[PDB]
């Protein structure tokens, strides 16, 4: 609430009108990440970034497991960093710091899939929104059976 | 004499989405315009225009008018 | 006087000061440079007339 | 054959800035002379385009797949709402909203010949303004057809009637001008009569209410016969700007005077010492700011309506009160270099003339101004990029979720006594979204679950008395994979629900990067103490994403207690102690 | 020197009243003088008929209410000015209309004199309630054009005559538009749409064919000056 | 250019490494540098321009003059005050009133001092006065009449416009105008002036010859048609009579965009500020024909490009007649040396110089042998490299000039041969053409009308440019209307004698009382006409036909309609402003692309407008298609219609031969970049769901 | 309801301009006749100017005459200005020849029989003592303006360069209404057609053009019909 009604008070302003969920995409794209502490049973390291839906995923196998979960805090980070720790190595490369990306990289060994729109735009494949996607471009067309039987 | 004269709430209305529709019209014009360069090899997988023909416009258009006209449907694979 | 074609002035103060010339930011630097026939008269015309000017050529 | 080949082949326009998602619009090509690619007034706005050596390229879609994107999600007729605020864009504002203006304005200022005459139809009333015996906007009776829509006022009282009727299809008889009946004939049939002063904000709400409620192909003709009758009457509707038309106010001389006495007087005053020179400076400004808000409001009790400059600036055309403030009247305080305010104004009009220093003050502000907004502009699209970057990859790729929570979001606020005031900015926060629930006051259902929230919704909830609403925003949307169609809301580029599968990240980092060149803010005095002041403008926004901490750091108790302030010389100090 | 393609006139019919005349490519700058010039002696050049004066039995000048009919005398006199006459005389004659009782009146109950016939018996023109006692002597005046309520000192020889508004015109509106064409590579060809609306007792064709001749008429004149040379066809 | 002063270059300030302090005016610019004209580019205020009367110190740094006051009586005595002198007196101005004798006429006069604060100071206190007040601006900036009316930032872009306006077939001066052009294209070199006083003996299209007093014989040539360096012509007419006397300093022949030795960059056009059906919406031009049949705004354009024989490996290619594989009719305008004829229309692809490739590779397919064995081809093996005019290009050549390395003249080395063909084109304007004013108004030009269509006056004059008067309050120049009022009155002079009124004194003892109609006036730039001598002359013009002056007290005049007829319900403001033909012309700009030359270390389509390249799709591109999600149109811009090597071939194959366009590739430059990342010792590979690749 | 036949009364101001009544028109019906009649006059009027000239010495456009004190593309721009006449269907070529020193006027042409030059004080160039001017102008018969790209025919002739000519004698045309004095409520206009043209030919007879030009036009309309 706070980020966005200060974005919306700056914006608001000069007259200039932008819808709420436009900010608000942004700012569940920037609290996404969060920070743990006390991580002795659940075998990873402590104090780092680290996803929330892996976070909870571990939580889950580790409370499976029997031991006590891990501790966590959400970390509200900035676009420039939320955009470097990301999954996807070949978005991170495109954008500023390209060379501390790729050694990182080239270090974990890391192989990014090619759910995104910056490494498909990249290689060439079509981009999986809008028409792009599994579900559309699975269609097989026919013309009926009064339609070919008219001519 | 135009591209919006199909109206396209229409096939909005007829498909019920905008990119299956796109995607579709785009499948069906590929269709009709290979058709066109058989050559006389009577292919029997390839259906030619439904609807009445100019002799020389693009086969998009013959798609569009075709599932305007609402005798087409298809199915996911 | 007859130089300029006729123009209707709506100028209602005088001008003491005409216009210097408008190619003396580069004529004259480049004829300091050269030591030239045009720079010593010039370094003596002011000289005669008091005001500053260098006397070494560039 | 080109001329056979080029039909029903759509092909690519663009320009280069391409700030937003219209930057991109599919037209059909038609062959014209010249050197120069001819393009539809009513788009170029959208593109941010004037014709002023603006370059667009033209890139052509190729294959089948291609061009059919084109024709079906980029077409120009497909393209009325703006996907940053749903506000139609389409219908620009410089010379046709002048036209239906003054097409449909009201007889002030202007003689109304043929004042209070019945009309049998809208024939006869053009063949008598033809024969020249009545005046464009005049207040007549003139009757309607059958099939003529009444206005939303005028349906209750309707013509007085012995039998029972209904005036719904029925004919009948309205006091309006005959500017507005053509004006009606604009807009189809079904729509209601509009019976008001049109201007920009109206047309606006009437494009909205057009594409809101009308097939695309339907609103694209009710616009292009919008713009073809506003360039008709924008021709013949009396604007110019000839230099009588501007006028300056005739009491700015003794306001002007009075104030420079009294400012001499404070001079003299300054002159013996009893005051300080920042003391005088300070007081000085306020003066002439007091100053030039007084001439400005003379200026807007000089002007009639008859004037062209008015007539284009009141309109929502072209044009805003502080230009027509600093050409009619005085150009009012101006800043120096480095961000303060010179003690002497510019008491001269753009129309008298400015002296020789008051213009060379005027560059100071001039020269700044254009500097900050080249850096305006690349600091903007620096953002753009970077919201780009961490925005994307979010696309909607469920048709619905199985949830049902939601966010809070007030309706009604700042309700006065005895009354209740829905929210000043519901159109931009709640509108356009989707309940997370439904709604019950009396036991029963207002507005169901699962629907958009347009003017009449909210309305109708407003009116029943509630103070809060549930929406299902995006914030509170949970999934297996992306985000859903449901907890996003209608998307506002189509007016319907958002289509699985549009990427709205891209759209929403360029509909926050879009204005970023349109912010124009900066500081424009720190009061003499740096720090005090808080980032203003792009600076303030682009800290707010970046998640850092702001220049000026305002601390939060951890918990509720007793706080009390430790003054230490050296440097100042407090402490809160908290309770339990 | 000669024209490259000769115009021709095409009448493409939508209603019975409702016309619109496509002008085949003319020679540039030809659009927009056939097309203003064709309109104003269309509205305003063909001859007709129409009601110029209206009397009112037992009613005053200032009192704009009448007795046993439910409406105000301004809809009367709308109902009256949109009644379509034709006449003969080429003087001012008197129509005399009359009913006595409740119910519908129509043109189809007025009695026509000799040499003025009505078009349109089916428009109405009062409602009646209680006693009828409704009289009046609308005049007939042959016209041309459109000339808004003139008064004459009529009012003091009778007190219940009102002037009226007349549509001497047997057309009621010409929009018309000009689209560019492109003929043997040329673009700047003018075609010229003329869309003509008629009351239905005159046909549009013959209101045109009639504004064409007024036309050839009037620029007779300028042509009787001198014998000159113009390529054509 | 030769008075800009740059802050750029080497041992000076680069632009990344500019800043916000350095850009503004300073308070110590006053005289020695302009703070209007400057680029608006990324260099904003990084290059300014020097003041008009703006001198220079022995040291370096810039000067400017003061006239010198000693006890409030202000002599005749000048002194050149540097940005360090100006700080320890208080400066006056030269607006301010003085009376019969060379005191002020008022006490209370308004200065500046130290730091530019502008506080003012009553009675004999100041030391300097100003010369005159067109001190603060530079020569481009002062040539703009009512300049004290525009603001800044149009009047920035007004003078950031004449540099770029070209010169017309006959340039004819302002009408309204600073009396300075005169001094403005004297001081340029490029207008012939008399180095010695004396008399014509004849005079030419090609040369001056003057008999000077003491008896020497001096011709001036004069250049004819020559290309300046952005490609307008040169040409110099001559203003001198066959016997006329001449003196020292005078101006002989006029230069380019010069009359009679006074400057002339543009015309006079009859303005009519009013929406005109839509086709001056957006700060858009509708113009007449009239300026097109009468030959008013055009523009002579000689275009240079030039080809070169050298000998390579192979041999040395040679300039000649005997063109391979081609019509003789194409050749039929060439000389014997192959050169193509002095006047010769050319179009595109016409041939200028036949040049043949002494060899190229010879890998005959069976097919092209067998032919060959057919048709027969000629022995020498040569290709057809020669020089062809480019792609949208028309005009006569006018010039050849041809280089031997046999001769005298001096080559590059290698090359042999050099020959250098000049074409002219008169282009006139046209749809897309860019014209401006000189307020910073500007506009490309949308609809050529008839004369007829335009909205004429009360006596039949069409108006020859149609502007759209949304523009001035927004924009904020209200000078330019100034300017169409003091044009109409120039136009049609004024008899003022005797009115008995502050105004009329003024023009009387002035001299701008009795002036004949078509005079040209002068506004200086901040000394300019005011608004009650423009009202009062709008009152009192010379009648022109029926003793009826046209334009109303008010400004306006009542304006008729072409294509109505009808005339328009209100007076419409008419008056004659001075416009511009910009050099970003429409004849170069249209550029397009099918299939053209393609870059070298990858594989995407070069760029240029020489070099028929592709316009370039930047981010912002694919994300706008993103957005709109039109994955298919995004993916084949990205690779069937560039940087896919057998994609591109295949797909202009399908569409030649009529089927359907075949499925993408990989762009070549992820496979470049493949191959960079596996150099930088990282194991880069492409692994599909079954294995690598 | 009164008819009256329109007549058109023909007065002289000037020797080549002349305004023209037309007395009892119809209310709001004079302007728009006007109108059409100012239209056509200015734009469809047929005339004939010179098309394409060749000058002796001279391949193209952009050089000069060794001779004449301005250059070639100043002398194209004098020829424009030159007003002339010509019977003739096919071009007529007329000739221009002057030697020694003096001032070449329209006058000095040397036109053939059924074309003469209206406008003979028309200056064209000056000749020094070493002036050559052989010049053999191309006059042809049409309407309305033509460019120089649109007269182009030949490429063989080198010395041959195509001007633009305004074909049109008309400089301007203005009309105006007034109020009859006849007293009816109708209030009918008489309209005054100014109309002043070059010294080719009278306006009556560019009127007498106009007028069949339009009478035709109507005439075409009004026939299919009925
Ligand atoms: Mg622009
Ligand atoms: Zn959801």
């Amino acid at each position: 609430v706070h980020l966005v009604g200060e974005v919306q008070k700056v914006y608001n302003s000069q007259g200039v009108s932008i819808h709420d969920k436009h900010i608000e995409i942004i700012i569940r794209q920037m609290l996404r990440r969060v920070t743990i502490i006390e991580s002795g049973d659940a075998e990873l390291l402590p104090g780092e970034l680290v996803e929330r839906t892996k976070f909870e995923t571990e939580n889950r196998r580790v409370v499976q497991e029997g031991g006590h979960p891990a501790s966590g805090r959400p970390q509200l980070m900035g676009i420039t960093k939320a955009s470097l720790a990301t999954e996807s190595w070949l978005s991170a490369a495109s954008f500023q710091e390209t060379t501390r990306v790729l050694t990182d990289a080239a270090i974990n060994a890391k192989s990014d899939s090619l759910i995104g729109l910056k490494e498909n735009v990249i290689i060439g494949k079509l981009i999986p929104a809008g028409t792009g996607l599994s579900r559309y471009r699975n269609i097989r067309v026919e013309p009926t059976e009064e339609a070919k039987a008219a001519m | 004499e135009g591209i919006i004269n199909p109206p396209i709430d229409e096939l909005l209305e007829a498909t019920d989405s905008k990119y299956s529709l796109v995607i579709y019209a785009a499948k069906r014009a590929r269709q009709i315009n290979a058709y066109y360069s058989q050559l006389g090899e009577g292919l029997l997988e390839y259906v030619g225009p439904l609807v009445d023909t100019h002799v020389h416009e693009k086969p998009l258009s013959i798609a569009l008018r075709e599932i305007n006209a609402g005798l087409l449907t298809s199915e996911a694979i | 006087a007859s130089t300029a074609p006729l123009r209707i002035s709506f100028a209602k103060i005088k001008e003491p000061l005409e216009v210097p010339n408008l190619l003396a930011l580069q004529t004259e630097s480049f004829d300091w440079l050269l030591g030239n026939d045009a720079w010593k008269a010039r370094v003596e015309s002011a000289l005669e007339s008091g005001q500053d000017v260098p006397t070494k050529s560039g | 054959v080109l001329e056979e080949v080029i039909a029903e082949h759509p092909v690519l326009l663009n320009r280069a800035p391409t700030l937003h998602r219209l930057g991109i619009q599919a037209f059909e090509p038609q062959l014209v002379e010249g050197k120069a690619i001819q393009i539809h007034p009513l788009v170029c706005t959208a593109f941010n385009a004037d014709f002023d050596g603006d370059q667009m390229a033209v890139h052509l879609p190729l294959s089948a797949e291609a061009q059919a994107e084109a024709r079906i999600l980029m077409l120009s007729s497909n393209n009325i709402l703006k996907p940053a605020d749903g506000r139609p864009v389409t219908m620009p504002t410089q010379d046709m909203v002048l036209g239906l203006f003054f097409l449909t304005t009201d007889s002030e200022g202007r003689s109304p010949k043929g004042e209070g005459r019945a009309f049998g139809s809208s024939a006869e009333a053009i063949m008598a303004f033809d024969a020249g015996d009545l005046t464009l906007q005049a207040k007549i009776d003139i009757r309607f057809p059958v099939g003529t829509i009444p206005p939303r006022g005028f349906e209750p009282p309707a013509r007085e009637e012995g039998e029972p009727e209904w005036q719904q299809g029925d004919t009948f008889t309205l006091k309006t001008t005959l500017g507005r009946a053509l004006f009606n004939e604009l807009l189809p049939e079904d729509y209601p009569f509009v019976d008001y002063e049109v201007g920009k904000k109206q047309l606006s709400e009437i494009v909205n209410d057009l594409a809101e409620r009308y097939p695309k192909v339907i609103v694209a003709a009710t616009l292009d016969n919008l713009k073809a009758a506003g360039f008709f009457w924008a021709t013949r509707s009396g604007v110019t700007v000839a230099i009588s038309d501007i006028v300056v106010p005739d009491a700015k001389k003794e306001i002007v005077k009075g104030y420079e006495g009294q400012d001499e007087k404070v001079q003299k005053q300054y002159e013996r010492g009893l005051i300080t020179k920042e003391e005088r400076t300070q007081e000085l400004i306020a003066i002439w700011t007091k100053a030039t808000n007084e001439v400005a409001e003379a200026m807007n009790d000089n002007f009639p309506k008859t004037n062209p400059v008015s007539m284009m600036v009141n309109s929502g055309a072209r044009g805003n009160m502080m230009q027509m403030r600093q050409i009619a009247g005085m150009r009012g305080l101006v800043s120096n270099a480095k961000n303060e305010t010179i003690p002497r104004p510019i008491k001269a009009s753009f129309r008298e003339g400015l002296s020789v220093l008051e213009y060379f003050i005027s560059t100071h502000g001039a020269r700044k101004g254009l500097a900050d907004t080249a850096l305006r502009t690349a600091d903007s699209g620096y953002l753009t990029r970077r919201l780009v970057d961490v925005s994307q990859d979010v696309i909607i790729r469920e048709e619905d979720c199985g949830t049902e929570r939601g966010l809070k979001l007030p309706i009604a606020t700042r309700d006065a006594d005895g009354t209740l005031r829905k929210a000043e900015d519901v159109e931009t926060s709640v509108y356009a979204r989707m309940l997370a629930e439904d709604v019950v006051i009396d036991g029963k259902v207002i507005a169901p679950a699962n629907v958009d929230l347009g003017d009449v919704l909210i309305d109708a909830l407003v009116a029943h008395g509630v103070e809060e609403v549930k929406t299902r925003s995006i914030l509170t949307c949970e999934s297996q994979v992306g985000t859903c169609a449901m907890c996003y809301g209608r998307s506002l580029a189509t007016g319907k629900l958002v289509d699985i599968g549009e990427a709205v990240g891209i759209i929403a980092a360029q509909s926050i990067g879009e204005p970023g060149t349109q912010l124009t803010m900066r500081t424009f005095h720190t009061g003499g103490v740096a720090g005090d002041d808080i980032t203003q403008g792009l600076p303030r926004v682009v800290e707010l994403f970046e998640a850092r901490t702001p220049k000026g750091v305002a601390p939060i108790s951890e918990a509720s207690g007793r706080v009390r302030i430790e003054e230490t010389e050296k440097t100042k100090k407090i402490v809160v102690t908290p309770d339990d | 020197m000669l024209i490259a393609q000769r115009p021709s006139l095409t009448e493409e019919v939508v209603d019975e009243f409702r016309s619109r005349f496509v002008i085949e490519p003319l020679e540039p700058g030809f659009g927009y003088t056939l097309g203003n010039s064709l309109r104003r002696t269309l509205l305003s050049s063909i001859p007709g008929a129409a009601v110029t004066s209206i009397r009112i039995d037992g009613v005053l000048h200032e009192f704009t209410t009448v007795p046993g009919v439910k409406e105000d005398v301004t809809d009367l006199i709308l109902n009256i000015k949109q009644l379509v006459v034709s006449s003969e005389h080429d003087e001012p004659v008197v129509m005399y209309l009359r009913k006595q009782g409740p119910g519908l009146v129509t043109a189809a109950d007025i009695a026509p004199p000799a040499g003025v016939e009505v078009h349109n018996p089916d428009l109405v023109l009062a409602t009646l309630n209680g006693k009828g006692k409704l009289e009046m002597e609308l005049t007939v005046e042959r016209g041309r054009g459109y000339v808004s309520a003139v008064q004459n000192k009529q009012v003091g020889q009778e007190i219940g005559r009102i002037p009226v508004d007349s549509i001497y015109s047997p057309v009621l509106k010409v929009t018309y538009k000009v689209e560019a064409t492109r003929v043997e590579q040329r673009t700047d060809f003018d075609k010229l749409i003329v869309d003509v609306e008629t009351k239905q007792a005159m046909r549009p064709r013959d209101a045109m064919a009639s504004a064409g001749k007024t036309l050839v008429e009037l620029f007779g004149l300028a042509r009787e000056l001198n014998i000159d040379a113009e390529g054509i066809d | 250019h030769k008075r800009r002063l740059n802050a750029l270059g080497p041992g000076g300030l680069s632009r990344e490494r500019a800043g916000f302090e350095v850009r503004d005016v300073h308070p110590s610019h006053y005289g020695r540098m302009c703070p209007i004209e400057t680029p608006e580019g990324p260099n904003i205020g990084l290059i300014g321009s020097l003041a008009s009367y703006g001198r220079i110190n022995p040291f370096g740094f810039i000067e400017t003059p003061y006239r010198k006051v000693v006890e409030g009586q202000v002599t005749d005595d000048v002194d050149y005050l540097t940005a360090d002198e100006e700080d320890r007196f208080v400066i006056a101005q030269a607006n301010a009133a003085l009376g019969d004798d060379m005191r002020f006429a008022e006490a209370r006069v308004l200065v500046r001092r130290r730091g530019g604060e502008v506080d003012y100071v009553p009675g004999d206190d100041v030391d300097y006065m100003d010369v005159s007040p067109r001190q603060m601006v530079s020569v481009a900036t002062a040539m703009i009449p009512f300049l004290e009316h525009d603001d800044a930032n149009r009047a920035l872009m007004g003078a950031n416009m004449m540099r770029q306006a070209v010169p017309l077939i006959k340039s004819e001066s302002p009408l309204v105008g600073t009396g300075m052009e005169y001094r403005s294209a004297a001081d340029a070199g490029d207008v012939v002036k008399a180095e010695k006083a004396g008399v014509v003996q004849e005079v030419s299209a090609d040369y001056i010859t003057t008999t000077n007093d003491d008896g020497t014989y001096i011709t001036y040539r004069l250049a004819k048609f020559s290309r300046s360096n952005q490609g307008t012509s040169v040409n110099q007419k001559v203003i001198v009579a066959e016997g006329d006397r001449i003196i020292e300093g005078q101006v002989l022949a006029d230069g380019p965009a010069t009359e009679n030795g006074e400057m002339a960059l543009g015309k006079n056009l009859l303005v009519a500020f009013m929406p005109w059906e839509g086709h001056n919406y957006e700060d858009a031009i509708i113009l007449s024909q009239r300026l097109v049949q009468d030959d008013v705004l055009s523009s002579i354009h000689i275009e240079e490009h030039e080809v070169d024989a050298r000998d390579t490996k192979l041999g040395p290619e040679e300039i000649t007649r005997d063109i391979p594989n081609v019509s003789e009719e194409v050749l039929a305008d060439l000389d014997e040396r192959g050169i193509i004829r002095i006047g010769a229309e050319v179009v595109a692809g016409d041939i200028l110089v036949g040049k043949v490739t002494p060899k190229g590779e010879t890998e005959l397919t069976p097919e092209e042998r067998l032919l060959r064995a057919i048709f027969g081809e000629k022995a020498r093996e040569v290709r057809d490299t020669s020089l062809k005019v480019p792609h949208g290009e028309i005009g006569k050549v006018i010039g050849v000039r041809v280089f031997d390395r046999e001769e005298g003249d001096e080559l590059p080395p290698g090359v042999n041969q050099l020959v250098r063909v000049y074409v002219a084109q008169k282009r006139k304007i046209t749809d897309g053409d860019k014209l401006a004013g000189r307020h910073g108004n500007k506009g490309v030009i949308s609809k050529i009308n008839p004369i007829e269509d335009m909205p004429f006056l009360e006596d039949g004059t069409p108006v020859d440019i149609i502007l759209n008067p949304l523009a001035v309050p927004s924009r904020m120049n209200p000078g330019q209307v100034l300017e169409i009022h003091l044009g109409w009155l120039a136009s049609r002079g004024w008899d003022v004698s005797g009115l008995a009124e502050e105004w009329a004194q003024r023009l009387q003892v002035i001299g701008a009382d009795k002036v004949e109609p078509g005079t040209n006036v002068a506004t200086p730039v901040f000394d300019g006409a005011r608004e009650d001598e423009l009202a009062g002359l709008l009152q009192h013009t010379i009648p022109n036909r029926d003793g009826e002056r046209m334009v109303l007290p008010s400004g306006k005049a009542r304006l008729f309609d072409g294509r109505s007829g009808e005339p328009f319900p209100e007076p419409i403001s008419v008056g004659y402003m001075y416009i511009l033909k910009l050099h970003h012309l429409v004849d170069d700009k249209l550029h397009a692309r099918s299939t053209g030359p393609y870059s070298m270390i990858t594989q995407q389509p070069l760029g240029g407008k020489a070099q028929f390249g592709g316009q370039r799709f930047g981010e912002m591109e694919v994300w706008a298609l993103e957005a709109y999600g039109a994955a298919y149109a995004l993916q084949e811009l990205l690779t069937i219609k560039s940087d896919d090597v057998t994609g591109r071939v295949k797909v202009y194959e399908a569409i030649v031969k009529g089927e359907n366009i075949p499925e993408p590739g990989i762009p070549e430059s992820f496979k470049v970049l493949i191959k960079e990342m596996q150099s930088l010792c990282l194991n880069v590979e492409v692994l599909s769901s079954d294995g690598m690749s």
